[PDB]
């Protein structure tokens, strides 16, 4: 499992867990508002531009 | 200081055949012996360390690899080819000598182009180079790790100034970076601060004393510049012991001090006690000695007896002397002083210390407004006799002095203790108590010590001395911090609670001794002075730390997890799950030679031993799965191994080597041994051959030789030569224009 | 001066919570705002130079006496250097600081039937730049989430794109916002270009360029404080440490 | 002539790190603003090793 | 006095003594005030009132320059402002080069 795991570090800046979800990280939740904030000009932009 | 590694570890190697049909890439990590019947993950421990000595990565360090590079003939190319991992040239050769044997045409300039191109550096946005090299999955993946968790404790210069600003006091020239420094300047720190109170609230006794028998010894080198009963008593032999004892009780909180009175009191045991109820802190006086100088003063004055006032309370004894004509019968809680910068090893918190002698700085008189008033009443006042008033006459002269001393000296013993206030932390200065009483003082060197008050003069080799002192404290604090952490993680990883069975005693008496002769070898894991801090008793320092490791089993302290411990557990979790790269396996096979198995046929090996998974079902019927013990203790082994069968419960240490020639693969020993007490597999090394498909020699060996074959799972180490792009990975190296400051100090030590 | 040197949404805010409402009124009674003058600019022309009068220019100018007045001043302090002659407004409103009086239902001011269209227009918007208006849009968000009007300051955004695309983010509940934001605030500064002691024909213009040109030997003179050379001088309290926050946030 | 003594001979320098240590040793013939002497530290910890 | 720039500041003892008292008065008294900081100001009052109110530098330490003043003042010391230097007027001749 070691190439998942240095593809799934680098995406979610933390090491793959059992009895994890396994959710992506930090750039999953940018990627998700940022999609929103696109559709909409209503879409609320709450993502740090740091 | 940070450790500047100038190559990448690949661990790859390159074996081919003589024929050149088949070749191979595979790392090279090493054996590691594993026992069974044991805990896996403590043997994985032990051997994460050594992987990372041998990776280089086990102490804090950064990757330069960006000058590690050369440049091509063509004027098109401006690319940068990295001289890091397995050469491109080397593969080249390989893929080039089989191509020979398949009559195959030779490689192209341009396919000769690519490939020799897919090692590179390129930089980032960051400024960063990132190198692009053959290199193995388990190295990649370990060194990584490693850069990003040593990376967590390097910070800008100015980051770091900023975390210690509130430390800096004003009396320090402040210290001029250059220029690069303040653009380019990183520092390596550790950030974390490790409490003491675990060691100190275990040994209340032994730390108190170490650090106030410490700080007495510094103290007592600061340079200075009835009547007849009083005035035949002076002596000044013992003053820089009460002077440091002043100096205590105002630098820390609660530090009770004693007196003890003679049996039959005098004019000196009253003027002893009224010194100590005027001139001292309230917090540094318990309630017991406040009684006892109540009464030491009603014995005199009123001519009663001890045992008259023993049964009496503070209010009966504060009215009995109030009605004589004696006011003084209060104590006075000292004024408490803000120091000027955040304390040390506080973040976040605010310091503070008694002012001496009760002196309100506010006022620069005593906190009691009523001390002139209560002078005359004490000259006027019949004492001990009808009339002559000679008792209170020369009390009333006593005060005087004693009064005039303090207001003259306090700010000459404030600036002291607010100096050496500043040694200790937040912590020490709320827990440390005097326990024992080992400090106390004569009733004459009391009255001696205001009678005779001595100014307190601040020489340049005081000041060089206290600053020295300022270093070694940090370091003693920094080092006793690290030694809590060690014993703290020592702790829980070794012991367990306590049961109320012989058993349990039995088994933690002799864990204890095995953790204490192992953590006292060779080089001690527990610092000189902790040792000193246990053995301040008398007892040895092994048996002092033996007695605070089981004090501390089932603790709830909190421990940060600091990064070698991160680098380690990543070290210790691919060491279980990926069992093949370290050369050990938890089942094997054993199969007749007439039942044909399915095998892994990549890698173009004769009779291959290695199987991409041990097959669930063989010939349409499941294969028979015998434990290790179960397997030793067979006496029909025999009727067992005609059908073949799988061994697990056990972890099985094998070896081979790749020979480039062709011949019978086969075992160094047999399978098996047989005994009277028991069967046990002997060891595993593997002569594996290429294959040429055609020699009936070596065909008619292998099937007819050979009765009996072993297979264990592929391992993950080896990948044929065709799949060379899937050991492409990627290193990323700090720019070149840091600058890495070694001491990030930003005063200097002058006035 | 002080209030346009503020770089950072951190600086500025910081700033707003030290100062007293008194600094974003003035005591001169100056002229009206809104009347077409002819002014002197003789370095360019020898005829009189038209121009405008405002309420964002660092003159002080006659405003009106209530509530709408108040905030217009607070918001010309900030965007301009100077605000406008209210007086008796009272010893209570003029001690509390600027802060308070924009986020703060405390303080006893009742804002929540100002409009920020007028506002915006009156507090010339068409004139400012991108920094006065991204410091107006702090001005007019901290109003909003003190009356709970978020959703009418979210609409009048999106009424105006150009608004939307340089409004700040943050919360004005929480600090981390205002920590991780990285707008740039600043009207005066250090300038990377060459600035030279010439006159600007517009009244604007004119009177930035003094402020500008005031920072510079403010900045060189003694009243700057140097951190690099005496940061141990500083008071405990005023030190810069990652755990101060502002007070209720 | 500038310089009484030169800060640093520039074909001496290969990194960013060889013209600090250069501008240290040659600080003497410079007019120091601060002189230099011992440091005063006010933070140290030490971290577990392996 | 060439460079408005520049600054000039000193560091005192925890103690101070006459010594220290008397560099402050130079100083504030002989260089210019336009190259004496505000902190470095307030710094040498601190000084001063240590060594002649009979204070520590802890009791001063959260106070203002108009504080500081006011004790000095009481006590009877009266160097406690910041002199400005008069500018004088240069001229390079131009010789073989414009002037300065």
């Amino acid at each position: 499992d070691v190439p998942f795991v240095q593809a799934y570090s680098k995406f979610a800046d933390d090491n793959p867990r059992h009895l994890r979800v396994k959710t992506g990280g930090k750039m999953a939740n940018a990627l998700t508002n940022v999609i929103r904030s696109y559709y909409s000009i209503n879409a609320p932009a709450i993502v740090p531009q740091v | 200081e940070l450790i500047k590694v100038p190559t990448i570890p690949h661990n790859l190697v390159l074996i081919q055949s003589d024929n050149g049909k088949h070749a191979l890439i595979k790392e090279d990590l090493g054996q590691w012996p594993v026992e069974t019947g044991i805990s896996l993950v403590n043997q994985a421990g032990v051997f994460a360390v050594q992987l990372a000595n041998k990776l280089g990565i086990d102490k804090p360090f950064v990757l330069d690899a960006g000058s590690n590079y050369f440049t091509d003939t063509s004027f098109i190319d401006t690319r940068k080819y990295c001289t890091d991992g397995l050469s491109p040239r080397e593969i080249q050769k390989a893929l080039n000598r089989q191509r020979a044997y398949y009559d195959r045409p030779e490689l192209t300039i341009s396919e000769n182009k690519t490939l020799l191109s897919q090692s590179i550096i390129y930089p980032d946005a960051d400024g960063n180079d990132v190198s692009i090299i053959f290199s193995g999955a388990m190295s990649h993946a370990i060194f990584t790790y490693a850069q990003s968790q040593w990376n967590k404790n390097i910070i800008k210069l100015d980051d770091y100034i900023r975390e210690i600003t509130l430390t800096v006091p004003k009396q320090y020239r402040p210290r001029r970076f250059k220029e690069i420094e303040h653009t380019h300047g990183y520092v390596y720190r550790e950030l974390n601060q490790g409490s003491l109170l675990p060691l100190v609230d275990a040994n209340l006794k032994e730390s108190s004393s170490y650090y106030f028998k410490k700080l007495m010894s510094s103290i007592s080198n600061v340079p200075v510049d009835h009547v007849s009963m009083l005035t035949n008593r002076l002596t000044t032999a013992n003053a820089p012991t009460v002077r440091a004892i002043t100096v205590l009780t105002c630098m820390f909180k609660q530090f009770r001090i004693g007196m003890t009175y003679a049996l039959d009191p005098n004019i000196m045991d009253v003027a002893a006690a009224t010194c100590m109820l005027l001139f001292r802190p309230a917090q540094s006086i318990s309630d017991e000695q406040y009684r006892y100088c109540l009464q030491t003063m009603a014995v005199f004055l009123t001519n009663t007896t001890y045992d008259i006032v023993n049964n009496d309370t503070i209010d009966v004894l504060k009215m009995k002397l109030r009605n004589q004509g004696w006011p003084f019968v209060e104590r006075y809680n000292a004024v408490e002083i803000d120091m000027s910068v955040e304390p040390l090893r506080s973040p976040g918190q605010v310091g503070r210390y008694y002012n001496p002698f009760n002196i309100d700085p506010l006022t620069k008189k005593h906190v009691e407004d009523r001390l002139e008033e209560f002078i005359n009443q004490v000259q006027v006042g019949r004492f001990r006799n009808a009339s002559g008033n000679a008792v209170g006459t020369t009390l009333a002269a006593f005060l005087r002095a004693c009064r005039d001393k303090t207001s003259a000296n306090w700010r000459g013993y404030s600036v002291l203790v607010s100096r050496y206030r500043s040694l200790i932390p937040n912590e020490l200065f709320e827990s440390l108590r005097n326990i024992s009483g080992e400090y106390n003082i004569n009733p004459q060197d009391e009255h001696s010590f205001f009678f005779a008050l001595a100014q307190i003069n601040a020489d340049d080799e005081f000041i060089g001395a206290i600053d020295k002192e300022s270093a070694e404290y940090l370091d003693e604090y920094a080092t006793l911090a690290r030694d809590i952490s060690n014993s703290l993680t020592l702790v829980k990883a070794a012991f367990g609670p306590l049961e109320r069975t012989s058993g349990s005693i039995i088994n933690h008496a002799n864990n204890l001794n095995k953790v204490i002769n192992h953590v006292f070898a060779d080089k001690p894991l527990i610092s000189e002075t902790m040792l000193k801090i246990l053995t301040i008793d008398g007892t040895t320092g092994k048996d002092g730390y033996r007695n605070w490791l089981d004090k501390l089993v089932g603790h709830n302290y909190p421990v940060y997890v600091e990064p070698v411990v991160n680098i380690m557990n990543f070290i210790s979790a691919r060491f279980v799950a990926d069992s093949s790269y370290f050369g050990y396996t938890n089942e094997i096979m054993i199969m007749p030679n007439h039942i044909n198995v399915p095998v892994d046929d990549r890698f173009g090996f004769r009779d291959s031993p290695f199987c991409t998974s041990l097959p669930r079902t063989i010939m349409g019927n499941d294969v028979r799965r015998i434990s290790y013990n179960v397997f030793s203790m067979m006496e029909d082994i025999d009727d067992v191994i005609s059908e073949g069968f799988i061994l697990y419960d056990a972890y099985f240490n094998f070896s081979y080597d790749i020979m480039t020639t062709d011949g019978v693969t086969r075992l160094k020993e047999d399978i098996l041994i047989v005994t009277d007490t028991g069967n046990d597999i002997k060891p595993i090394h593997f002569y594996i051959y290429f294959e040429n498909r055609n020699d009936k020699k070596l065909r008619y060996e292998s099937k007819m030789n050979v009765s009996y074959r072993l297979y264990i799972k592929t391992p993950a180490c080896l990948l044929p030569l065709s799949d060379y792009m899937r050991a492409q990975h990627d290193y990323v190296s700090p720019s070149s224009s840091r600058v890495y400051i070694k001491d990030p100090a930003v005063v200097y030590t002058r006035s | 001066m002080d209030v346009l040197s503020k770089g950072s949404l951190k600086e500025l805010l910081a700033h707003l919570e030290k100062t007293p409402l008194e600094e974003a009124i003035s005591y001169r009674i100056g002229t009206v705002p809104y009347q077409n003058v002819l002014i002197s600019r003789n370095e360019y022309y020898n005829q009189l130079y038209p121009d405008t009068t405002s309420l964002i220019d660092g003159v002080s100018r006659e405003g009106q006496r209530n509530v709408n007045g108040l905030i217009m001043s607070i918001i010309s302090y900030v965007v301009s250097g100077s605000g406008h002659y209210i007086p008796n407004i009272g010893f209570m409103l003029l001690r509390r600081s600027i802060l308070d009086i924009l986020t703060k239902h405390d303080t006893g001011l009742v804002t929540n039937n100002l409009n920020y269209g007028i506002i915006a227009r009156n507090l010339t918007v068409s004139k400012m730049n991108c920094e006065q208006r991204k410091r107006m849009l702090i001005c007019f968000k901290l109003l909003a989430y003190k009356d709970g009007n978020q959703n009418d300051y979210e609409i009048y955004l999106n009424q105006n794109i150009p608004l939307k695309q340089i409004a700040p983010n943050f919360i004005p509940g929480d600090m981390r916002t205002v920590i991780h934001n990285q707008d740039q605030l600043a009207i005066v500064g250090i300038p990377a270009y060459r600035l030279t002691q010439s006159t600007e024909l517009s009244i604007r213009d004119d009177n930035a360029k003094s402020y500008k040109l005031g920072y510079v030997d403010w900045y060189n003179s003694n009243s700057f404080l140097r951190e690099r050379s005496e940061f141990n001088l500083i008071r405990l309290k005023d030190r810069d440490t990652k755990y101060g926050k502002l007070n209720g946030w | 002539k500038l310089f009484e003594t030169s800060p640093f001979d520039p074909l001496t320098i290969k990194n960013n790190q060889d013209v600090v240590d250069k501008l240290y040793a040659t600080q003497s013939s410079s007019i120091q603003e601060v002189v230099p002497t011992k440091t005063f530290a006010t933070e140290l910890q030490f971290g577990v090793t392996s």
